[PDB]
RNA sequence: UCUCACUGGA
């Protein structure tokens, strides 16, 4: 790019200012005098009209005069026009903010309406932010109307301020489209608003008043919001099209442009001559509407003007606004060259960094490498073959930028290569390259392997890095990516090849292992029985790539030399191993051979399968790669693919029906298990004929039957799959891979032999469709499971008809799940990442915005890194107390806590001294203390935790290399261990600054980890089980010190985008008491809008006892909802004229019970048995709340509860009484609480655990109650005495913050967010929804992740703009007149420079003195 | 103004590079390397420039400065060679 | 066959297994104006513009329908002046070759001089498909 | 301290723009009746003087702005009486590393 | 010479 290399100084990019044009501006740059609406070709001629396209505008090809900037259709910018609108025009989308602006100003002077003799003015002025600003003084100027000349000041009312005079009264303006009608308002003064009018207002308006409100006079001018010369765009901008002749096919924008010319024309020709004052005003509004039109067609002025032959419009608004638009298909990620797409396909015998490329591809994917005096023989020879082969060469750049094009011309064997050019050779094995299927997804989303060239074009991978691409072998597409500059390879070659990416960040595990064929082999293989003969030995021993010539002692020699071939697996892994799992009952001694043990490539006992070889927590690849390295790992999966390879090609695998048919009387046992399965159902189907099902509280009857149909029917199906399952014998091969673990499950296994199940839609099982009955082979009213979806048999005995519209309906429910979840979920990607962009890490470990805004001062609070994070136990948390104490505790000046001499060598000498007992007890007082904060942090006590290094894993380390021998006592000195503890501790630099507010962020950083690190390395432990050397000792806290202060967090991570896309995944996983959860969960929660379907909350009981149901019945019933249409069926007005006695004969007793002033309305209302033992109300209680809640005209009477019927006489106490009082007993049915608080709905009393610390030393997981209802009014629903309301929880997050600070609602956020991801069973890292909560919760609120919030905030316009709001925040932007930063990735992505962050986060520099010094 | 250079106390950066730095160092050196420069150790018979470059950082050997934008605008400067390349 | 993928005896393949001939057809107009002005097919030469080379061509620009195509050749041939001679042949598909098989020589209801060619092309079942 | 029980007259609240600087509170006696510190979600906020908030912008390399915010109407901010400018610590639990400072300002 | 429409695959 850039041929006639110039001195044109040359930089970046540091400012974005945006504002508006002068017309005067216009005129300074334009070289225009645009009048002529006929476009081009004069006279039909190949030649210039100079009024429109080349006045010296630009030309094209072959056609080169452009004022002397010819330079072809390249290398030339195009130049803009002018327009000279006589009726000046308005600005269409700013016209929201031109009536915003005319609600501040007296018109025809251009004062300010109100000034700061207005004190909410005044205060209201010393915002220093533009945009709220003006938004809080339009509120002000909305209030009063009229112009006040004399205005009294705030000191006094009865003296009058003056200031500018001209007491006009600003009409009100409502909007209609390119109109604005100003009716002064008596007298409705309705005036159509003069264009000129409001610009000599505009002019008139001043200094102080642009700058008071929150305007730019140097740049950005209100009255420059007003269109009176458009400048145009040059052909460089708008093209022209042919039909290999120029006879059809113009451009949309000339043509727009031609048509404003000609509406130009006609403002222009009625003005220049007479002027009709009634039809002149349309000789504007067609140039107005044209040029209104032209920039914005989704205007209030409906006619689209859709232009001819049915295409209606090509405008700029619509060409800005994204996806397909401008901003996000050009400027975003485009179409790129150097590209390569196939299809794909599978092998083996290649390695983990490796790609088959085709010999095609590589005989046209190119790569221009500089003439290099290293290889120009080779370079030479590559040139002299030719473009016609693999080892070629395709262009020769020369050294000012110019391509020799070998073949076309006649001498394909030409020029040595001059010194400065550049061989465009072709792609050549090792070569890295990019290589990635859409959708992207993740980090492990794109990856870099070697080139291995191949013939049959496919695109080769290894099949254990299929697994992470979530690609497979059904044709899916991959592309591919070939980095171009030198630096661009080393790049991609250091840091996006597999090996370096192996560990997930995605939830601190593998993502990679060892999938399906590969791993069934290894589980057949690791068999005891796999006993192999010599040559087998020999060929394997050869397979393996990097054998050490060893043929190793068979560990059969009778007579014979056989082989475990355990052992033969064994030299593939290298040295320096150990783990230990311990599943069941494995100790030592195993009748099962599950579990493992591993020394240096010594399998001990077990075998392999997922959760070793696979990807698994403690993984073995996992160990792998942390005890060595990416390359001793990616030689492993080498090893481990080609010896099981090989194996199985020479033994076998198969599958068959055989794997599925149960043996006769175990199919027999399953078919009637399934039958008293069904003796089940008919005993609580008679049960429900009978109406006697006590139905608990949640549901009515109906569904309390319908949750135990359907527990029953599935807990006989997995009874009866247990079944099966244990019949099924080893050579079950179906079983064998389920036991691999490849694919499948027992409930595959478990509808493959006994029984399919229930089928279901959305939740429910089947319902009617029709009346009645799912299918007109059902009868009508059928609760049967057979109608209602149960399916009686596997897939191996077959569908009866029914059973298959059943199941299709279940099969089709499922695609439709897919059909739509896939676009929310890329939507709801696209979203997250479009916000969390830009939040990177700085130097200092804290987390920065684009605009340096402080986001988290520790990333994760410590600095660890999610490409580092293990899961390590606790060992404090637990135990008794007296089992602690005799587990750490050391005294020499006691009975039992001595030591014994066989651990130390001076064993004898150490005793009693006070001299080393007062750091024992300093030590053993410090773990106490850690005790008890330990169990301040968590209060569950789980003891597996995302921790940084293995503590566990090196000190035996440690054994397996120095050789511990645990009869000679150790010369450890025991000083020196409390001093290493101590130094160390000390040693753990993350924050690197010498004072008090560094030194205090770095001990509350690390304080867990230390507090783990001595809770391992304390005494008794390192002593009696580690049992140490002093090199052992010296080593392992090197090797703590050495790993530790290499897996702190380093600076450049694009924290926010790698956090961003790994919570981004495992919702695309996510599938559909009634909570819910998944995509609507993450909908309801990003988008924080207030209508959620499901708010619930949940309450605990007092915290003085324990579990006591009387007391909870008496918290339920105090917060349970309760009004008067829940206890009402009959509510009777009824006219008995004699208010001392009923003439209703039921209650003759009750008036002179009574009277122990009316009217004759009586005022009847019933109470139902059913509601008044559904709470615990007294009809007392009832009366007189009746009584407390009306006393104003009411006489209460009530009725015997101990007699069946609840009445409510009433009657009215000093006639058109009932026309009102039939609207006020509307009002006592309801409108009239008895109960709690509102929104307390379904209340269930739940029993759940409580795991607690025990009041003797240990855990306990103890009984309580705890509420379940799903309501919100968190204010109310608190303050009610009785509950636990410092442990509430809801989820209503809003009401949480409002209720309880924004902190709290912070952390209640998380909480939300984390359980209803990991509810699926998926796994996140902490510390990437710690980011993203964080971003939620830093500006104050509750940000919102849409286009409410974040893309609303103060930051940078461009990074703001690409998410799909272009014209309004462009317009905005050049509104205000905003300075962006530069300081953003999005927007070093769309003006071209590195991006300021990662490796583009320094400099770097050349020194002069250390050149001199290295030679 | 470049009244915003540290001096070379109370550096509060590390004394170790990141995966990042190395990525841009073993770039720029190799983009030298590989643009015609003065090497400054022995080939091993090596037209490899990566692997060059690797050789060169085994000792701190590669004659460049680093330049730490400090989180407000101001920088530290730093050689290549008080660095420990540990990883 | 991890994930699914097949493995194939290559010697059926040769035997016939899964072999296919494929068949795309072609048009070509001499086109029409408003003002009656008829085009022509014919054999076209340099009197927008290619370089493909006229080697297999007919009389009237056409190719006969037996013979093997490759490359870039030029297919059908095609003239039109104004009152010149265009480059209008329309070359190969970079996508395709194979065998011209079937050339009709045709109008419409007004008269285009309308000509069209098929293309057989036999296809092997080679190891990037899917089955 | 200023309480009501249930209400106070919103054009009453033009009075309170009065004087510097002494200010008068207003609390519902309901929503004090348990406390909004007490729940074991609610971190603990702790104060900071000035010349301590120059020694925070200071080390940080940090101004008013570029702080992470809070609103004044905040509940635990009007239940320990903060006003405009001011810095507060928060010290909250967590997981991966036990303890971990916060900042707020109180724009 | 491409704009749009509708199919097709993942
Ligand atoms: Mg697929
Ligand atoms: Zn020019
Ligand atoms: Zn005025």
């Amino acid at each position: 790019v850039g041929q006639q290399y110039s001195s044109a100084p040359l930089r970046t990019v540091k400012e974005v200012q945006f504002g508006l044009f002068s017309p005067e501006e216009v005129r300074a740059i334009s070289v225009a005098k645009i009048r002529f609406p006929e476009t081009m070709d004069e006279t039909q001629t190949r030649a210039k009209i100079g009024g429109l396209n080349d006045p010296r505008l630009g030309s094209i090809d072959r056609n080169l005069k452009c004022q002397t900037c010819q330079e072809g259709m390249n290398e030339c910018p195009g130049h803009f026009g002018h327009i000279d609108l006589a009726k000046p025009v308005f600005h269409v989308g700013f016209i929201a903010k031109i009536k915003k602006v005319c609600e501040c100003v007296c018109m025809h002077c251009g004062k300010l309406l109100l000034d700061e003799h207005n004190e909410l003015m005044r205060q209201a002025l010393a915002i220093k932010d533009s945009k709220k600003r003006f938004a809080a003084i339009w509120t002000l100027c909305k209030t009063k109307m009229v112009c006040e000349t004399d205005v009294p000041s705030e000191d006094d009312p009865t003296q009058l301020v003056s200031r500018g005079g001209c007491g006009n009264t600003q009409p009100t303006i409502r909007k209609d489209g390119l109109k604005l009608v100003g009716s002064w308002k008596d007298e409705p003064e309705l005036r159509v608003l003069s264009t000129e009018e409001i610009l000599n207002i505009f002019k008139h308006i001043s200094v102080k008043d642009f700058t008071s409100l929150g305007f730019n006079e140097v740049f950005s001018r209100p009255e420059w919001m007003i269109l009176t010369c458009l400048p145009v765009p040059p052909p460089p901008v708008r093209p022209s099209i042919s039909f290999n002749e120029s006879q059809r096919g113009e451009d949309d924008l000339t043509f727009k442009l031609a048509d404003i010319l000609k509406a130009n024309i006609s403002l222009e020709t009625l003005e220049h001559n007479g002027a009709p004052h009634h039809a002149i005003e349309e000789a504007e509004s067609l140039l107005q509407f044209h040029v209104a039109t032209y920039m914005d067609n989704d205007i209030a002025g409906q006619p689209q003007a859709l232009q001819k032959s049915g295409r209606p419009v090509k405008s700029i608004r619509a060409r800005l606004k994204g996806k397909e638009g401008r901003i996000r298909g050009n400027l975003m990620g485009k179409r790129v060259d150097f590209s390569a797409r196939t299809v794909i396909s599978g092998d083996p015998n290649l390695e983990l960094d490796q790609v088959g490329v085709p010999k095609s591809i590589a005989k046209t994917l190119t790569y221009p490498e500089v003439v290099t005096p290293y290889n120009i023989d080779r370079l030479t020879q590559l040139v002299r073959n030719g473009p016609n082969e693999h080892p070629g060469a395709k262009y020769v750049i020369r050294d000012s930028g110019d391509r020799i094009d070998l073949r076309y011309s006649k001498r394909a064997g030409d020029i040595q290569l001059q010194y400065g050019w550049k061989v465009e050779r072709h792609i050549m094995d090792n070569d890295p390259v990019l290589f990635n299927r859409q959708p992207s997804l993740h980090k492990m989303s794109m990856m870099a392997h070697r080139v291995k060239v191949i013939p049959y074009s496919t695109f080769r991978l290894n099949l254990s890095v299929t697994s992470p691409y979530n690609a497979d072998f059904d044709g899916d597409e991959m592309n591919l990516h070939v980095p171009q500059s030198e630096e661009t390879r080393a790049e991609l070659s250091q840091l996006c090849a597999v090996p370096l990416q192996i560990v997930s960040p995605q939830s601190n595990k593998p993502c990679m292992g060892i999938v399906q064929d590969t791993l069934c082999g290894i589980r057949k293989l690791t068999l005891r029985d796999t006993f192999i003969e010599l040559d087998q030995v020999l060929n394997m021993l050869y397979w393996v790539p990097d054998w050490d010539g060893v043929i190793p002692t068979p560990a059969i020699i009778k007579p014979k030399p056989l082989w475990s071939g355990k052992q033969i697996l064994s030299v593939a892994i290298p040295n320096g191993i150990h783990l230990q799992r311990f599943d069941e009952g494995t100790t030592l001694l195993s009748p099962k051979d599950n579990g493992m043990l591993i020394i240096d490539g010594q399998i001990i006992f077990g075998v392999v399968e997922k959760k070793t070889v696979g990807s698994s927590n403690g993984g073995l690849i996992h160990v792998v790669t942390r005890e060595k390295g990416p390359q001793v790992c990616a030689k492993l999966f080498g090893n481990i693919q080609k010896v099981v390879n090989f194996w199985l090609l020479h033994n076998g695998f198969s599958t068959g029906i055989g794997d599925t048919i149960a043996d006769g009387p175990t199919m027999r046992e399953i078919t009637e298990t399934i039958a008293e399965a069904k003796k089940k159902v008919l005993d609580v189907t008679k049960e429900a004929q009978a109406n006697l099902l006590t139905a608990k509280h949640g549901m009515t009857l109906r569904e309390s039957f319908e949750d135990n149909v359907v527990r029953f029917l599935n807990e006989a199906r997995d009874k009866a799959g247990r079944l099966a399952e244990v019949n099924l014998k080893d050579l079950n091969n179906v079983k064998q891979m389920v036991m691999a673990g490849s694919k499948g499950s027992f409930i595959n296994i478990a509808q493959m032999s006994a029984c399919v199940g229930q089928q279901s839609v959305e939740g429910k099982r089947i319902a009617f469709g029709f009346v009645d009955r799912t299918l007109p082979h059902f009868s009508k009213d059928d609760y049967s499971p057979e109608s209602k979806g149960f399916v009686e048999n596997s897939y191996l005995r077959g569908l009866t008809p029914q059973e298959f519209f059943f199941h299709a309906m279940g099969g089709r429910e499922g695609l439709i799940d897919t059909a739509v979840k896939t676009a929310e979920t890329g939507y709801i990607q696209r979203r997250l990442v479009k916000a969390l962009e830009d939040i990177m890490v700085h130097y200092d470990n804290t987390t920065r915005n684009s605009l340096g805004n402080v986001i988290q001062f520790i990333y994760g609070e410590d600095g660890m890194d999610a490409a580092h994070i293990e899961k390590q136990s606790l060992d404090t948390i637990g135990g008794s107390d007296a089992a602690f104490e005799k587990r750490y505790r050391v005294d020499l000046l006691n009975t039992d806590h001595t030591l014994d001499p066989s651990l130390l060598e001076s064993g004898s000498e150490i005793l009693g001294d006070l001299k080393l007992q007062v750091l024992l007890d300093e030590e053993y007082k410090q773990l106490v203390k850690d005790r008890k904060f330990l169990r301040e942090v968590f209060v569950d006590g789980e003891a597996n935790w995302p921790l940084p290094v293995n503590i566990r894993r090196i000190i035996q380390n440690a054994q397996q290399t120095f050789h511990i021998d645990h009869t000679k006592p150790s010369d450890l000195t025991i000083k020196d261990i409390v001093l290493g503890v101590k130094d160390l501790q000390e040693n753990l630099l993350v924050l690197r600054g010498k004072n008090e507010i560094i030194q205090n962020a770095q001990r509350d950083a690390v304080t867990l980890f230390c507090c783990l690190l001595r809770s391992r390395l304390a005494t008794r432990r390192v002593l009696q089980e580690y049992r140490l050397t002093k090199q052992a000792f010296d080593w392992v806290l090197s090797n703590i010190e050495a790993q530790f202060l290499r897996s702190v967090v380093h600076p450049g991570e694009m924290v926010g985008v790698l956090a961003a896309q790994s919570i981004g995944e495992p919702a695309t996983q996510m599938t559909l008491k009634k909570v819910t959860s998944g995509v609507p969960r993450l909908k309801e929660i990003l988008n924080v809008a207030k209508n959620m379907k499901t708010p619930s909350l949940t309450v605990y009981l007092e915290p003085g006892h324990a579990a006591d149901q009387e007391q909870a019945k008496l918290i339920r019933s105090a917060i349970e909802h309760t009004t008067l249409k829940s206890v009402t069926i009959a509510s009777e007005i009824y006219y008995d004229p004699d208010p001392r006695s009923t003439v209703i004969p039921e209650d003759e007793e009750i008036i002179q019970l009574h009277f122990s002033q009316q009217s004759p309305w009586l005022l009847r209302l019933e109470l139902d048995r059913a509601a008044m033992n559904d709470k615990d109300l007294t009809m007392g209680q009832v009366g007189e709340r009746i009584k407390q809640t009306f006393k104003n005209d009411l006489f209460v009477i009530w009725s015997e509860d101990n007699d069946e019927k609840l009445i409510i006489r009433c009657r009215v106490v000093r006639a058109e009484e009932d026309h009102m009082l039939k609207k006020i007993e509307n009002t006592m049915l309801e409108n009239i609480t008895l109960r709690g608080v509102e929104n307390i709905e379904r209340v269930v009393m739940m029993k759940y655990d409580r795991k607690v610390p025990s009041p003797t030393g240990e855990y306990v997981k103890e009984p309580e109650w705890v509420l379940e209802t799903d309501g919100v009014n968190l204010s109310e629903v608190m303050t009610v005495p009785g509950i636990d309301p410092t442990r509430i929880y809801t989820n209503s997050f809003i009401d949480i913050m409002e209720v309880l600070g924004i902190e709290a609602g912070r952390a209640a956020l998380y909480k939300e967010v984390y359980n209803v991801i990991a509810s699926d069973g998926s796994y996140v890292n902490y510390r990437h929804m710690a980011l993203l909560v964080d971003v939620m919760t830093t500006q104050g609120g509750l940000t919102s992740v849409t286009r409410h919030g974040f893309n609303r905030s103060n930051t940078g316009a461009l990074m703001r703009c690409s998410f799909e709001e272009t014209v309004e925040i462009l317009f905005e932007a050049g509104a205000s007149a905003e300075l962006d930063d530069c300081r953003g990735v999005s927007e070093n992505v769309i003006l071209g420079q590195m991006a300021p962050i990662g490796t583009g986060a320094f400099d770097v520099m050349i020194d002069e003195e250390s050149l001199v010094k290295y030679m | 103004l470049k009244e915003k250079a540290i001096p070379k106390d109370q550096r509060a950066t590390t004394p170790y590079m990141t995966k990042y730095e190395r990525a841009r160092i073993l770039g720029t050196r190799a983009l030298q390397i590989s643009m015609n420069a003065p090497v400054f150790v022995d080939l091993e018979g090596e037209t490899d420039p990566l692997r060059i470059a690797m050789k060169e950082l085994a000792e701190k050997k590669i004659p460049l400065v680093i330049r730490r934008y400090l989180p407000d605008g101001s920088f530290e400067d730093w050689s290549v060679e008080e660095l420990i390349v540990d990883l | 066959n991890q994930e699914d993928s097949m493995i194939m005896n290559q010697s059926s393949i040769d035997r016939g297994l899964f072999r296919s001939l494929f068949f795309r057809s072609y048009m070509d107009q001499e086109k029409k104006y408003g003002m009656s002005i008829t085009e022509t097919f014919e054999k076209p030469q340099r009197t927008r513009m290619k370089h493909g080379t006229y080697d297999k061509l007919d009389d009237d620009g056409l190719i006969a329908p037996g013979v093997r195509v490759s490359g870039e050749d030029v297919i059908i041939g095609k003239t039109t002046p104004i009152s010149s001679k265009r480059d209008a042949s329309t070359p190969l598909r970079s996508t395709e070759n194979g065998i011209v098989d079937q050339v009709l020589v045709t109008t419409n209801q007004d008269g285009l001089k309308f000509v069209k060619v098929r293309v057989r092309t036999t296809k092997i079942p080679q190891i990037g498909d899917k089955f | 301290i200023f309480v009501y029980q249930n209400n106070i007259t919103p054009s009453a609240m033009k009075l309170v723009p009065s004087i510097p600087p002494a200010t008068i509170e207003t609390f519902n006696e309901a929503a004090l009746v348990v406390n909004i510190t007490h729940h074991e979600l609610v971190p603990k906020h702790i104060r900071l003087s000035s010349d301590e908030k120059r020694e925070l912008l200071k080390r940080y390399r940090l101004k008013e702005s570029q702080l992470p915010r809070i609103q004044r109407a905040d509940p635990v901010a009007l239940y320990l009486g903060l006003k405009r400018g001011e810095v507060v610590k928060i010290i909250r639990k967590s997981e991966t590393s036990g303890r971990y400072a916060s900042y707020r300002i109180c724009m």
